[PDB]
RNA sequence: AUAUUGGCGAGAGACCGAUAGCGAACAAGUACAGUGAUGGAAAGAUGAAAAGAACUUUGAAAAGAGAGUGAAAAAGUACGUGAAAUUGUUGAAAGGGAAGGGCAUUUGAUCAGACA
C-alpha cells in the first residue's frame, strides 16, 4: 500500500525524468504531439527512435543513464491514436487511446497545479496514482495554472485551466492546452510481460461497471 | 489428346481462371509454374510438366509424365531439392535433361523466388513489434463516439474543478 | 521492374455535353448523335471528344504510378498466384473483404514479397 | 475468380540490353579556361566571387581555390558552365596541385589534413598574387551587376 | 462545448416560414437579456426587424438604419414564437445550471416543414461567454 | 377420348417484387364523384422482444432539456435503408450590365505513394 505509492510509482523524493519516444516511422503530428508533452511532462528528453533495439535492449540503455518512466505514441494514419506509459524498474504499464484533440489560452513557464475526479474504483486510483506520478509534484500557485483528470465515465478528460478569485463565492476560468479524451487499457504488469485489465468489447455490453 | 485439352479450357472455360483488369490469364492450379496461364505454361493442357513447389521449408520439384494419364492419383512424381542454392540449382539440371529449355529456366526460377520467400525468417526472427493489426468494427466505432458524447454531458467539468479549488483553498486557507 | 516513363495523352475527364448546365444529364460520356450539335462538328472553343489518339503507350498500359499492374484479390488462394510475377502486379485487396481476413492477406503477401496497393484498409487502431 | 487468368502470359526473363556505341572522350574545354586564370563563380555557396582557376579533374570538373586566405573559397570542385572567364591569368607551375583527385572528395566539424592542404596550396599562390597590383583587393572583392551592366556587352 | 449551452427546439409550427428566418437572423449572435428586450420593444413598434432576402413591398422606415437597411417590419406573431422558445432556452440554461447574464445565442435556425400550410421548424442554442482569466510572472 | 379465363381443392414457375404484379399485398371494389347507368383512387416494412421512454425540470399546452430502455433512437408511431430536386445553419471563396464550358498556370484548399 504504502510501500508500494514508491516500490511501483514516481514520489516526491527526485525529479523524475521521463523518456520520450515515438513509434517507428512516425510524421509531422506525432511530434506536433511531442511538443504538447514537451511542456506538461516535468523532466522530458525526447529520443528519435532508430529501427531495433527491440524494447529490452531500451530497457538496459534507460538503466544505466536513469531514467525512471518511458512514454510512446503512436500513429496508424495522420492521427494520433494511443499513448504507452510504463514505469521503468519493475514495469507497471498503461496503455491509452486518444479521440479529440483541438486546438487560445498560450500558457506560462510556471507550472500547473493537479486535480482528479472520480477514482472510488481501485483499478481507477492506480490510474489516478499514475498521473500523481508522473505528472510534476512542484505546484508552485501563483501563475494559477490547473491540470484536471476529469473520469465520470470509464473515459479520462485532461484539460487546462486559468481560475481567478472573486470574493463572492465564485471562481472564473479560460480554456488553455490541449483538449484530449483516454481510455486505459491493458495494465501488463511487466515491463510488457503480462495482463491486469484488458479492456474488450465483451465491455459496453453491462451499460455501467466503469472501472 | 491435350490440344483437345487446351482449346476447350482456352475458350469455352478452365475454370481456375483470373481474368486481371490488364487482359492477363491466371491459372490458379496449384501445380504450374508461371502463375500465369498460356499453352504449355498451365499444368492442364501440357502433358509433360514439371514445377517446384513448398509443403513445408521442404522445396520438392514436382513431375507429371503422360505414362500417367490413365491414374491421377500418382500424377505428380516429386523429388526433395537438398537445401543449398548451388547444389539444388545442379540438382534441378538433371532432372530437366532432354526437356524444353521452358521448364528447365522455370523451374530454376520457381525455385529462386521461392527460396527468397524464406526471407519470412528474417521477418520473424527480428519481428518483436509493438503493433499489431486491430480490426475497427463499427459498433464500437459508436460505443465509444456516443458514449463520450453522453460522458461530457454529464460530467461537467467546469463545476467539478469550480467545486475542489473552493473545497481546496478554503481547507488550504 | 523497369518500365518506360508514363504519358496520359489526356489527364482530364471527357465529361459528356451540358453535364454540367442540367442536373437530369449526366457527366457520363455520349456522343452528340444530332446533325446540327456544335460538338459532333467539333468547333473551337467546344469540348474535346474520346478518340482513338488518346490511347496510352502499350508498354505503360493499365499500369500504376509505380509501374505494377494492379490485381484485385479476395483471400489467400488468389494472392498465391502472384508469387512469380512480384514485380509486374501488385494486390488489391476487395471493397468486401472483412478486417479479420485483410490482416491474414496483408501478412501472406508481406512474406511472399506480393506489393498490397491498398494498405490501411480497415486498420484503424 | 472474380478474373479468369490470361491464356497468354509475358516472359519474365529481364533481356539483356544491346550493345551500346557510346565511348566516352575527354572534354573539350573552352579556350579561355587556361590553368591559372582568375575565374567568378555564378551558382552554389560561394556565388559572386572571384576565384582563382588551377586544374582541370576526372569527372568533368574544375579544381579551383580562392585562396581561402584572400576571399574565404577553399579547395572547391565546380562545374565548367556555372562559371564566368576573365582575361587576367596569375602563374600556378609553382604550385603542387598535382596530388589529390577525385578520391580526395569523397563523402560517403573539417578535417585538419584539408586546412593544412589550404594553407600548403595557398602559400604558394599568394606568391605569385602579390607581384601585380591591387589582384588580391580584386580576388577579395565580389561580382556583380550594376545597373546599366550588359553581360552581352561587357568582354570579361 | 455542450456543457455550456442549452437550446431549445419548436417543430412543426404554424408560422410563415419567410417571415421566421428574417426574426431569426435580425436575433443571431446577440446576448439573450438584450435579445428579450429586443423583441419587447418590436412588439411596442419602438424597433423594427431587418428584412434582407424575403422583402418585396416591405415599407420604407427610419429604424433600420440601425441595420443598415431601408425595408424593416414589425412581425407580431413570428416574434412571439421566438420569444416564447428563448424564454424556454432561458429555463433550459437555468435546469443546467449555467449564468443568465453572459448567455448569448449562438446557433439560431430555421428550416421548413411538411405541408396549402407552410408550416416551420425553429432550433437554437444558448451559449456561455467565457472571459474570466489572469497571469502570473 | 374432347372443351373448360366460372366454382370447389391442390401442385408448380428461367414470371412481377409495392409507379411492377389484379383496380385492390393495406378500414379495396374501399374513400369519394356522379340524378342515374356507371366511374373509381391513394395507401406495405420500428425492434428479436414495446422493452413504445418510469422519474426530474422548463412551458398554459403541444412539446423542450435531462434521465432511462435497446445491440443500435445515426430505429421514438412524422418510426428499415433515407437519393436528387429544394431549403436552413456553419466554414472557405468569388462577384462594376449575365452565368456555366476548354486550353495553361499562379494562388488558396485538399489528397496518392515510396522508406520495407
Amino acid at each position: 500500500e504504502d510501500d508500494l505509492m514508491r516500490y511501483f510509482n514516481s514520489n516526491s523524493n527526485e525529479p523524475p525524468k521521463i523518456f520520450l519516444t515515438t513509434n517507428v516511422n512516425a510524421k509531422k503530428s506525432a511530434y506536433e504531439f511531442a511538443n504538447i508533452l514537451i511542456e506538461i511532462l516535468p523532466n522530458v528528453t525526447f529520443v528519435k527512435r532508430k529501427f531495433g533495439y527491440k524494447l529490452k535492449e531500451i530497457s538496459d540503455i534507460c538503466i544505466k543513464r536513469n531514467f525512471t518512466d518511458i512514454v510512446i505514441i503512436n500513429e496508424d494514419k495522420k492521427k494520433v491514436t494511443g499513448l504507452t506509459f510504463i514505469h521503468l524498474p519493475e514495469g507497471p504499464t498503461f496503455y491509452f487511446k486518444l479521440s479529440s484533440f483541438v486546438e487560445h489560452g498560450r500558457p506560462t513557464s510556471h507550472i500547473p497545479e493537479l486535480i482528479l475526479n472520480n477514482f472510488q474504483t481501485r483499478l481507477g486510483q492506480t490510474v489516478g496514482r499514475l498521473f500523481q506520478s508522473i505528472l510534476p509534484q512542484n505546484p508552485d500557485i501563483e501563475g494559477r495554472q490547473v491540470i484536471t483528470l476529469h473520469n465520470q465515465r470509464d473515459y479520462i478528460f485532461f484539460r487546462r485551466h486559468r481560475y481567478v478569485f472573486k470574493d463572492n463565492e465564485r471562481v472564473g476560468l479560460q480554456e488553455l492546452g490541449p483538449q484530449f479524451t483516454l481510455k486505459l487499457k491493458r495494465l501488463q504488469r511487466g515491463i510488457k510481460e503480462e495482463t491486469e485489465w484488458e479492456h474488450k468489447p465483451e465491455m459496453d455490453k453491462e451499460k455501467k461497471k466503469f472501472y | 489428346s491435350d490440344e483437345i485439352v487446351w482449346q476447350v479450357i482456352n475458350q469455352s472455360f478452365c475454370s481456375h481462371r483470373i481474368k486481371a483488369p490488364n487482359g492477363q490469364n491466371f491459372c490458379r492450379n496449384e501445380y504450374n509454374v508461371t502463375g500465369l496461364c498460356t499453352r504449355q505454361s498451365c499444368p492442364l493442357a501440357n502433358s509433360k510438366y514439371a514445377t517446384v513447389k513448398c509443403d513445408n521449408g521442404k522445396l520438392y520439384l514436382y513431375m507429371k509424365t503422360p505414362e500417367r494419364a490413365h491414374t491421377p492419383a500418382k500424377l505428380w512424381e516429386r523429388i526433395k531439392l537438398s537445401k543449398n542454392y548451388t547444389k539444388a540449382l545442379q540438382q534441378i539440371d538433371e532432372h530437366l535433361l532432354h526437356w524444353s529449355k521452358f521448364f528447365r529456366h522455370k523451374c530454376k526460377q520457381r525455385f529462386t523466388k521461392l527460396t527468397q520467400v524464406m526471407i519470412t525468417e528474417r521477418r520473424l526472427a527480428l519481428r518483436e513489434e509493438e503493433r499489431h493489426y486491430v480490426g475497427v468494427a463499427p459498433k464500437v466505432k459508436r460505443r465509444e463516439q456516443n458514449r463520450e458524447r453522453k460522458a461530457l454531458v454529464a460530467a461537467k467539468i467546469e463545476k467539478a474543478i469550480e467545486k475542489e479549488l473552493m473545497d481546496r483553498l478554503k481547507s488550504g486557507a | 521492374l523497369p518500365h518506360p516513363k508514363i504519358v496520359k495523352k489526356h489527364t482530364k475527364k471527357f465529361k459528356r455535353h451540358h453535364s454540367d448546365r442540367y442536373h437530369r444529364v449526366a457527366e457520363n460520356w455520349r456522343k452528340q448523335k444530332g446533325i446540327d450539335s456544335v460538338v459532333r462538328r467539333r468547333f473551337r472553343g467546344n469540348i474535346s471528344q474520346p478518340k482513338i489518339g488518346y490511347g496510352s503507350n502499350k508498354k505503360t498500359k493499365f499500369l500504376s504510378p509505380s509501374g505494377h499492374k494492379t490485381f484485385l484479390v479476395a483471400n489467400v488462394k488468389d494472392l498465391e498466384t502472384l508469387t512469380m510475377h512480384t514485380k509486374t502486379y501488385a494486390a488489391e485487396i476487395a471493397h468486401n473483404i472483412s478486417a479479420k481476413n485483410r490482416v491474414v492477406i496483408l501478412a501472406r503477401a508481406k512474406a511472399l514479397g506480393i506489393k498490397v496497393t491498398n494498405p490501411k484498409g480497415r486498420l484503424a487502431l | 475468380s472474380a478474373q479468369k487468368a490470361p491464356k497468354w502470359y509475358p516472359s519474365e526473363d529481364v533481356a539483356a540490353l544491346k550493345k551500346t556505341r557510346k565511348a566516352a572522350r575527354p572534354q573539350k574545354l573552352r579556350a579561355s579556361l587556361v590553368p591559372g586564370t582568375v575565374l567568378i563563380l555564378l551558382a552554389g555557396r560561394f556565388r559572386g566571387k572571384r576565384v582563382v582557376y588551377l586544374k582541370h579533374l576526372e569527372d568533368n570538373t574544375l579544381l579551383i581555390s580562392g585562396p581561402f586566405k584572400v576571399n574565404g573559397v577553399p579547395l572547391r570542385r565546380v562545374n565548367a558552365r556555372y562559371v564566368i572567364a576573365t582575361s587576367t591569368k596569375v602563374s600556378v607551375e609553382g604550385v603542387n596541385v598535382e596530388k589529390f583527385n577525385v578520391e580526395y572528395f569523397a563523402k560517403e566539424e573539417i578535417k585538419a589534413e584539408r586546412v593544412e592542404d589550404q594553407k600548403v596550396v595557398d602559400k604558394a599562390l599568394i606568391a605569385e598574387i602579390k607581384k601585380t597590383p591591387l589582384l588580391k583587393q580584386y580576388l577579395s572583392a565580389s561580382f556583380s551587376l550594376k545597373n546599366g551592366d550588359k553581360p552581352h556587352m561587357l568582354k570579361f | 462545448n455542450p456543457a455550456k449551452s442549452a437550446s431549445a427546439r419548436g417543430s412543426y409550427l404554424r408560422v410563415s416560414f419567410k417571415n421566421t428566418r428574417e426574426t431569426a437572423q435580425a436575433i443571431n449572435g446577440w446576448e439573450l437579456t438584450k435579445a428579450q428586450k429586443y423583441l419587447e420593444q418590436v412588439l411596442d413598434h419602438q424597433r423594427a426587424i431587418p428584412f434582407r432576402r424575403f422583402n418585396s413591398s416591405i415599407g420604407r422606415t427610419a429604424q433600420g438604419k440601425e441595420f443598415g437597411v431601408t425595408k424593416a417590419r414589425w412581425p407580431a406573431k413570428s416574434v412571439k414564437f421566438v420569444q416564447g422558445l428563448l424564454q424556454n432556452a432561458a429555463a433550459n440554461a437555468e435546469a443546467k445550471g449555467l449564468d443568465a447574464t453572459k448567455l448569448y445565442v449562438s446557433h439560431i435556425q430555421v428550416n421548413q416543414a411538411p405541408k396549402e400550410s407552410s408550416p416551420s421548424h425553429i432550433e437554437l442554442v444558448v451559449t456561455e461567454k467565457e472571459e474570466a482569466v489572469a497571469k502570473a510572472a
